[PDB]
């Protein structure tokens, strides 16, 4: 009825109506970063998700 | 009119592994603890004939 990953999570499930299996992934997660010159000269800034 | 005989014996070789639940792994080494059968143990044989 279930799958299980490595990491000891649910990476899988079964439908109840339609006996398809189907592979589950998380909602998309992103690191963020911010770059300065330096707030004594410009206040302009880049960003960078890692 | 049936002849009966004194218990036979052999060994358990390695059978009685059984699926401990409904759920899918794959590419895993796993552990659990339940009854299962010890290998290589003397195990009892009958007949009829």
């Amino acid at each position: 009825q279930f799958g299980r990953d490595i990491a000891d999570t649910t990476d899988a499930v079964r439908d109840p109506q339609t006996l398809e299996i189907l592979d589950i992934t998380p909602c998309s997660f992103g690191g963020v970063s911010v770059i300065t010159p330096g707030t004594n000269t410009s206040n302009q800034v880049a960003v960078l998700y890692q | 009119t049936r002849t009966q005989l004194p218990p036979a014996y052999t060994n358990s070789f390695t059978r009685g592994v059984y699926y401990p639940d409904k759920v899918f792994r794959s590419s895993v080494l796993h552990s659990t603890q339940d009854l299962f059968l010890p290998f290589f143990s003397n195990v009892t044989w009958f007949h009829a004939i």
